[PDB]
């Protein structure tokens, strides 16, 4: 490989990771590293935006946790009046809607945190704070997670504006995979004008928005004037 | 009478001592959280009271843990500075205690008051050595002014022990165990 | 076993049998007891708080008997309209409930004599008579009646305060029953917040004085670092 293609394929492998599930040695990661920038920032609203993007994810974590444990009680338990196969999917449907009503007050309290992270870094007035590394790694932080808990919920119309300040941010654009969830989202969208047989300004409006972040997703994984890049080209002119 | 003061001092230092032979088992913790916790592996640096955090948090040669407690901001630290490097084995499971050189605690939030003023900073030089050591106790007052613990009249050197000595090097004791059993 | 377990296990049995329910035997020895330290402390006010706290008690003991002998009429009667389940449940609620009301009854009486039991000590006002174990003791024996007299009736969120009083007393708080009882009285608001959908500072404020008294309960009875005391550091978590 060239040294760009080296540098290609390293970045997004790095990027995917990046916006991995979030898990323990992950988590460990990103806040010992925040706290290490906060210390460096020594502004009061960063360290308290800090504190309520931390309290944020830890919401999201303890409901990892909750949904094993919950799972696992279920399955020790007898099901006497289970007889029929009716009963075991019910039953299944039931264990399933609680633990998405549970997962779904969690996002709620999540983002009422990812709001105040944003609320106070709202506070910093200053526009050459606001330019701190310090202050886009953080926002870049509190708007990734808060992407991804709509994501895990089906709430993809939800993750369009936050998206789209996302990659607004620090050369953000050049990830693949907030392209490759801009996409999926405007997909969506063009489906429910489709479902819902509603305008046809809509319609081509998500469409358009759903080819452009696709080619663009394509032509930061796979390079300008790739075979993907050519055939996804095609397939829209 | 003083009788009664004497037996609670005696009583205070040992229940500090068993704590901080506790405290030196958190050596488990460098080869390897319970809510709003968090845990920072590193090295004594600066003046030597106070816990760096390493670059890398796995590194064999932390020989300081950094515990942060935050509640509804931060609440509390502490820092454990050990004697001795780590074992060479990888395995947390198969690690041994070191006999800390230095405890240090802060308190931020939920503050106690001795004789109306705040001891914000506690360090102990000597927290495995005899028991009766409140002459290593450095207690930093606001209302930071340094007072040794042993020079404090005695209700109040009890006082100290009894209301914030003990119970942060409990509390320390407590999340740091939480973290080894989770991860062990 | 060590030393130490050895006297452990004799101390837990002893503070068992200290807060045993009141009987005959029970009521001679506290008697005795708490007359001993009328004996030392020389003190009228004092002797005034124990006249009462006996009173109070000898309430208890009255209605312990009436509970026998109303049951024995009850059941001593010919009940020859009682020839349906129901008839024979609803004879039973009918002495369920008169039994509990009559024990509510007894209980404010037995209070009314206790808190002047406590009106009388407040008196003692000098802080060398105070700081005496003659005082102490009463005001324990007097508190430990009290809490008793609700528990009995399942008035566990009145127990809490009186609890509370209690351990702060010479020791009290190394007490085995003291923190059992806590912990249940503060379990039981936890169940009532989460019944009635109370707010979370309150639902986590119950918990965590729930577990705290749950772990000092475990440390006291079992020694701290025995596998059933390292069984609660788990779960705490």
């Amino acid at each position: 490989l060239t040294e760009d293609q080296k540098k290609k394929k390293k970045e997004i492998m790095e990027q995917e990771s990046l916006w991995k599930n979030p898990d323990f040695k992950g988590y460990n990661k990103t806040f010992q590293e925040l706290h290490q920038l906060s210390k460096t920032f020594a502004n009061n609203q960063f360290r308290l935006a800090l504190s309520n993007y931390q309290s944020g994810v830890n919401t999201i974590m303890k409901n990892r946790d909750w949904v094993e444990q919950y799972r696992k009680e279920e399955a020790e338990k007898k099901r006497l009046d289970e007889k029929w196969y009716w009963q075991k999917v019910d039953r299944k449907a039931r264990e399933e809607r609680v633990v998405y009503r549970e997962k779904m007050k969690a996002k709620q309290d999540a983002l009422n945190y990812f709001s105040k992270a944003i609320n106070h870094l709202d506070e910093i007035k200053n526009p050459d704070l606001r330019e701190r590394p310090e202050f886009k790694r953080l926002l870049s932080d509190v708007y990734r997670s808060w992407i991804m808990a709509e994501y895990d919920l089906q709430n993809l119309p939800q993750t369009i504006p936050i998206l789209e300040l996302y990659i607004e941010i620090d050369d953000n654009e050049k990830e693949y995979p907030a392209h490759k969830y801009l996409a999926s989202a405007y997909s969506f969208e063009e489906n429910m004008i489709k479902k819902t047989k509603g305008p046809d300004d809509m319609l081509f409006k998500y469409r358009y928005k759903k080819n452009v972040h696709l080619l663009r997703a394509t032509e930061l994984k796979y390079g300008k004037d790739s075979p993907e890049y050519k055939h996804i080209v095609n397939v829209i002119n | 009478s003083g009788k009664s003061m004497a037996d609670t001092e005696k009583e205070l230092d040992d229940n500090i001592s068993e704590v901080n032979k506790r405290l030196r088992l958190h050596t488990v913790l460098f080869k390897m959280l319970p809510h709003k916790t968090v845990l920072y592996k590193g090295k004594p640096s600066a003046d030597g009271e106070r816990c760096e955090a390493a670059d890398k948090q796995e590194a064999q040669d932390n020989t300081c843990l950094h515990l942060e407690v935050f509640d509804f901001a931060k609440f509390k630290k502490m820092e454990l500075f050990f004697e001795g490097s780590n074992n060479a084995d990888p395995d947390p499971r198969k690690e041994q205690p070191r006999n800390l050189t230095k405890i240090r605690t802060y308190i931020y939030q939920n503050n106690f008051l001795l004789e109306d003023k705040v001891i914000s900073v506690i360090a102990d030089v000597a927290p495995n050595g005899e028991p009766a050591h409140n002459d290593k106790i450095e207690l930093f007052y606001q209302h930071v002014g340094k007072y040794i613990l042993s020079n404090v009249e005695n209700p109040i050197r009890n006082n100290f022990k009894k209301q914030f000595y003990f119970k942060n090097l409990d509390y320390f004791d407590k999340l740091f165990t939480k973290i080894f059993d989770y991860n062990d």
